[PDB]
């Protein structure tokens, strides 16, 4: 058995791995020729909601009655007319939209708001397309760095699109990740506070957002060790535009005893499962991976969602129709413990955190507007020639708080 | 041998003490009359890179080139690596922005007999630091207990403030000038008064504070940033909020929840640990405003005690031993190059970081920050109405929307957190 303490240092200390990436994946006007059936059907679909007289064969839109069960009609069929409840202006309509899916028996989705199920089925037909383009293809087709980012620094050195390795997501497009370039010195900080640390300016064009995704005009970033994993989908902090957003952080490193009662592996060689990532071990790495390898033993085909295992296909339903129910199948199964993964897999003995403590700030100032634009749109100048609207940018720093090693340390007893 | 202490909990205790800075130094209708002719110069220099095609001789050679001659930008062009060339800004007159064109400061002393091109790769980082360069050199020559008077005064910043239950009006906060930032409005400071404790977790026992940034006054080609630099730290420490400081943005009820460590040192040979500062040879010049020691307060009257020594005299953003004299050109044409080397000689970091000892009796106060829109609608009118009111006290009144900022800072449910490292 063991028992726990704290302990800390000051040294100069080195810089975390910074993963930067746009919140929209892909330039609307470079994707739309893919999409453009899709969104003729989806705007089709929203024009049947109010005010106005081959996809949906697939995936095909429903609405239920609550009044009845295991009874449903076509959302493009005939319809009509609720449900009181407590200006007032909340009640619960008797109809709700949904989709199912089905096997060869079936499992549904419902929706509080009918708009909110369009653009969940939206997202599934997107999905359903995206799957099918090639790595370099989409890679050509998400932002470029040089367009990325405007301009950045660390203590007072500059830094260029070229500091920044490339880092494609399936769900994100063309993230784009700090101080993590192989074969070369990994940064450190000797001075605490903003002017020391990253500091960087990204472009987001509003105008270049595909609609029927739902999101917020800003980028993501990620703090992360550099051998380490974003999972850009999950763990991430959002910018919002026209906005500092001065991202402070300690670090802290974490460790813990191995004992039957308490187990840990130092490097994951203890596990059977094979790591698809490219990246270090890890919980949730070791488990995504041996879900991707359960699926692809019994779906035939590998989640859009995640990296890809060798020898499989990306499934899709053009090409495997019993797909997504195949897929819920192991999802609930994975959530029910019943699956391999939940039990064979581990914790990692030690790692780092760095703990942020994120605060925003209005920028530019409303008198600076009128100046500092135009020289953001000089630099860049040659690639860019419009005149930025302040909500087309937004800043970012990343720095430590303090030069101080924070850790938890454990000894037996 | 070692030992060692570890806890949780919440107990009634002091409240820490908090700083209230508007991000823009000054109140430009108050002090533009001193920047006149930097400003004009400024925009022509804006003009001069964004559109010279907009550009006139007969326009531009009024303008007041000796500001420009005491530290002036230059393009270096060195695109072509068999032969660089140096071009000060003073058929398209367009300058160059491609790939092998820097933007450079060319710092100069011995009546500029040496020079050395500092360098920046974008325009932006390059015109703001020159013009804060040039303001620091302005702002020096002006006496501080005038200069005081520039920066926005509490009776306009503070609109609102509650603590607790108990009421509050700006002349409760203290007030010190950092240099950086202008007036700073410490709370429960502690140093004049006995600090306030508070009783309980939760934003009905914190501070209640409704503030008011003044955008349309900010210094325009200063002050890119706009809402209020904020701080938390223990009762009589500077603070250092330039580096330590949270922001707290317009328009949003931003609401801080606080949480208290504390922890001591185990000594020496563990790391050279000083409980109050009497140990090393630092003036720490800050003592003037009786201030504890910090590593802080060491390390930059450490950075400002060399200077006093390779220059004669001591830089803006730093205190003064009573003896010496902020560095205007006027008076030391060299400074800025002088200062320049000892921000970029990195053995003038690290003798300072060996000399100065750490700090015993270490306080930190961890932060949970969170936002939301504020006024809402069902809020914004009558308060705004009351709150003009308050404006209306004004010798003549003058109000705006888009100006302000709402603060809650109160503990969390546990709020403290004392651990400790001791020798036995
Ligand atoms: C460019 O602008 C500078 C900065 O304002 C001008 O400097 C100003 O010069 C006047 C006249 O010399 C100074 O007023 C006088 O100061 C002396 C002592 O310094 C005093 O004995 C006189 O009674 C009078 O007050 C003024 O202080 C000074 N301003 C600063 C900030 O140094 C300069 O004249 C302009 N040069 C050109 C080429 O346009
Ligand atoms: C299971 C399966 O057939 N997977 C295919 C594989 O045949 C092909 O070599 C690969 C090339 O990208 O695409 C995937
Ligand atoms: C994609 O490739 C095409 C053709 O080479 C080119 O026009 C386009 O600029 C490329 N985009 C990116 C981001 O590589
Ligand atoms: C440090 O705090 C301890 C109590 O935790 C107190 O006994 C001691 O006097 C303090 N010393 C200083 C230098 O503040
Ligand atoms: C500082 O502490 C030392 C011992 O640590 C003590 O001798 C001295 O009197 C103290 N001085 C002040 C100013 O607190
Ligand atoms: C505060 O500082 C001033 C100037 O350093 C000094 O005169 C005064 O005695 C100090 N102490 C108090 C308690 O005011």
């Amino acid at each position: 058995t063991v028992s726990v303490s704290i302990k800390v240092h000051f040294r100069k200390l080195d810089f975390p791995a910074v993963t930067i990436c746009n919140i929209n994946p892909y330039k609307y006007s470079t994707v739309r020729h893919l999409l453009a059936d899709l969104e003729q059907e989806t705007r089709e679909a929203l024009k049947s909601l109010y005010g106005f007289p081959r996809f949906s064969h697939r995936i095909p839109l429903l609405i239920f009655d609550q009044d009845e069960k295991g009874k449903a009609r076509d959302f493009f069929t005939g319809r009509k007319r609720s449900i009181i409840h407590k200006n007032v202006m909340h009640i619960e309509s008797k109809q709700v939209v949904g989709f199912q899916l089905c096997s060869n028996d079936c499992a549904t989705y419902t929706f509080s708001s009918g708009i909110n199920a369009i653009q969940e089925w939206y997202k599934l037909h997107y999905m359903n397309i995206m799957a099918q383009v090639p790595l370099e293809k989409k890679i050509n087709m998400s932002y470029s760095a040089e367009e990325l980012l405007v301009t950045c620094f660390f203590d007072g050195v500059s830094c260029d699109a070229r500091n920044f390795t490339l880092f494609h997501h399936p769900m994100h497009g063309n993230c784009y990740t700090f101080n993590n370039r192989e074969n070369e010195t990994i940064l450190s900080t000797s001075m605490g506070g903003s002017e020391y640390g990253l500091q960087v300016i990204l472009y987001i064009n509003e105008e270049e957002y595909n609609p029927f995704l739902v999101s917020s005009t800003g980028a993501k970033v990620i703090i992360h060790r550099q051998d380490e994993y974003p999972f850009v989908e999950d763990v991430g902090t959002e910018i919002e535009t026209a906005m500092v957003t001065s991202i402070g952080m300690h670090l802290t490193e974490s460790f813990k005893l191995s004992e039957p009662y308490s187990q840990c592996t130092e490097d994951g060689s203890d596990v059977p499962i094979r790591n698809i990532y490219n990246a270090a071990y890890s919980l949730q790495i070791c488990l995504h991976s041996c879900f991707q390898t359960k699926m692809v033993e019994k779906c035939g085909c590998a989640q859009y969602s995640q990296p890809l295992p060798p020898a499989a296909n990306y499934c899709n339903y053009q090409q495997h129709p019993n797909w997504m129910y195949c897929y819920y199948q192991l999802h609930r199964a994975f959530v029910q413990e019943e699956l391999g993964c939940q039990s064979v897999c581990k914790e990692a003995c030690s790692f780092k955190e760095w703990t942020l403590t994120t605060s925003l700030a209005q920028w530019p100032s409303v008198v600076s507007e009128k100046w500092l634009l135009p020289v953001l749109t000089w630099d860049q100048g040659r690639q860019v020639n419009k005149k930025l609207n302040k909500t087309d940018l937004a800043k970012l720093l990343i720095f430590y708080k303090d030069l101080n090693q924070r850790s938890i340390m454990e000894s037996p007893a | 041998e070692v030992s060692v202490s570890l806890s949780v909990g919440f107990k009634t205790m002091d409240f820490p003490a908090v700083t209230i800075c508007n991000a823009s130094p000054f109140k430009y209708s108050k002090i533009k009359h001193l920047l006149k002719d930097l400003d004009e110069l400024m925009e022509a220099v804006l003009e001069r890179i964004l559109a010279p095609e907009l550009s006139h001789a007969n326009a531009t050679r009024n303008l007041n080139f000796s500001i420009w001659n005491h530290t002036p930008l230059v393009l270096i062009d060195e695109r072509n690596p068999h032969h660089p060339m140096v071009l000060d800004l003073f058929a398209s007159e367009k300058i160059c922005n491609a790939h092998g064109c820097k933007m450079a400061m060319r710092l100069c002393s011995l009546n500029r007999t040496q020079c050395t091109f500092r360098n920046f790769t974008s325009a932006t980082q390059a015109l703001t630091e020159w013009y804060i360069l040039q303001a620091t050199n302005i702002f020096a020559q002006v006496p501080q207990q005038e200069l005081v008077e520039m920066s926005y005064p509490g009776e306009q910043m503070i609109l609102a403030c509650l603590f607790g239950a108990e009421p509050c009006n700006y002349r409760n906060f203290t007030s010190i000038f950092y240099p950086h930032y202008g007036n700073c409005y410490i709370f429960n400071w502690g140093m004049t008064e006995k600090a306030l404790p508070s009783a309980n977790p939760g934003t009905e026992f914190g501070l209640k504070l409704i503030l008011d940034i003044g955008q349309e006054d900010y210094v325009p080609f200063l002050a890119s940033t706009a809402g209020v630099r904020l701080m938390l730290h223990e009762q009589r420490s500077y603070p250092f909020i330039r580096d330590e400081g949270i922001y707290a943005m317009s328009g949003t009820e931003t609401s801080i929840g606080v949480l208290v460590d504390k922890l001591q040192r185990m000594g020496e040979p563990y790391s050279p640990c000083t409980v109050n500062g009497s140990e090393v040879p630092v003036q720490n010049f800050y003592s003037d405003y009786n201030t504890t020691y910090s590593i802080q307060a060491c390390l930059r009257s450490c950075f400002q005690d060399h200077m006093i020594r390779n220059c004669n005299c001591g830089h803006y953003l730093y205190p003064l031993p009573r003896g010496e004299k902020y560095c205007n050109n006027r008076d030391f044409p060299d400074w800025a190059h002088c200062y320049s080397d000892l921000q970029m000689s990195v053995a003038q970091r690290e003798t300072c970081i060996g000399m100065c000892k750490e700090s015993c009796n270490d306080t930190q106060y961890k932060m949970t920050i969170s936002m939301a829109d504020w006024p809402s609608e069902a809020s914004e009118d009558w308060i705004f109405h009351v709150l003009s009111q308050e404006r209306d006290q004004s010798t003549n009144i003058t109000l705006s929307r888009k100006g302000i900022v709402k603060l809650n800072i109160y503990f969390q449910e546990f709020n403290y957190r004392t651990i400790e490292e001791s020798a036995a």
